[PDB]
This record gives structure tokens, sequence and C-alpha cells, in this order.
């Protein structure tokens, strides 16, 4: 049911995922 | 430099795979010099195999269609995860939450990665990234469901 959602990392951040509500 | 693309974010929802097409372009072909559109993973099988359909195509060295990205396993754990949170401790919620967050950062790294460097392939290659049907892709904003039904 719910969506896990995928952000790249820029400026050197690193890359991550939340779990949305 | 003319024609880039990247894939900036994605999602999962339930079964599908939703990635983020951004493409910044010098090209008067396209009717935005930036713009970004939304293709799920069938989407990209559909280019593919589109691609390599075309007879006049047949031949050209055609970079090899992402695969399919696999989120049964984390999908599973995470529902299964949520039942018991009423159950669970309020500790170790996170503590295998924060493992789950993990596993679907692995598989997300990893698909985006293919289905990038796919976009990119077809963006170097002199006849592939004049198609017609490539074009759509990255610019027809609304959803290809109807143009892969046709």
């Amino acid at each position: 049911e719910p969506t896990v959602q995928f952000f790249k990392g820029k400026n050197g951040s690193a890359d991550k995922v939340i779990l949305v509500t | 430099p003319s024609l880039q693309i990247d894939i900036p974010d994605a999602l999962s929802e339930r079964d599908k795979v939703k990635f983020t097409v951004h493409t910044k372009t010098t090209l008067s072909t396209f009717q935005s010099p930036e713009f970004s559109v939304t293709r799920q993973h069938e989407d990209f099988v559909w280019l593919h195999d589109t691609l390599t359909e075309t007879t006049d195509y047949a031949g050209l060295i055609i970079p090899p269609a992402p695969t399919k990205p696999d989120f049964d396993g984390p999908r599973e754990k995470m529902q299964k995860l949520g039942e018991g949170e009423g159950s669970m401790t309020k500790e170790e919620f996170a503590k295998m939450k924060q493992e789950l967050e993990a596993e679907y950062l692995a598989v997300f790294k990893k698909t985006v990665s293919t289905h990038e460097v796919f976009l990119q392939r077809l963006s170097s290659h002199p006849v592939l990234s004049k198609d017609r049907n490539f074009h759509v892709f990255l610019e027809y904003d609304q959803d290809l469901s109807v143009r892969r039904k046709n």
C-alpha cells in the first residue's frame, strides 16, 4: 500500500530512500 | 552535450516503479531546452523493443534494455513490518525499518543506474537519438499506456 521514494544525491550528498506516509 | 539525460529520482509504488526522466538539450528539435517526464519500467522495455523491431534499425548496435527491478522482497518485508507496529517494540521497529530502507536503497541505486545508462547510450547514438519514439519517451507529458496499446 505505501510507496517508497528514492532520491539521487547531489553535491556530494548520499542517495537515500523515503518511506511515504 | 546537445542531448543530456539523467534520472534524479525514482519511486516504488505497489508493483510499479516510476522513474523521473530529466533532459537538458540545446537541440531545437525538442520543444523545450529543459523538461522532465514520468516513465515506468514498462516504458523503457517498450522503447527498446520498438527500436529493435524497426526494420531499418536491424543491425545497429542497440544498447540492451534495462532489466526489471526486483522490489518483491523489500515490499513483502516492509508491509509485514508495518502490521507488527503495534506489537513491535518502539526500539527495534526503527532498527529493521532502517535495515529495510537500506535494502530499498541497494535496489534503487542499481536499477536507476541501468535505466539511466540505457538512455544516455541512446542519446549518443547518431541514428537512435533522432528516433521518433525516443523523442516521445523523453518529451510526451501524459502516460504512455495508450500509445503502448495501439
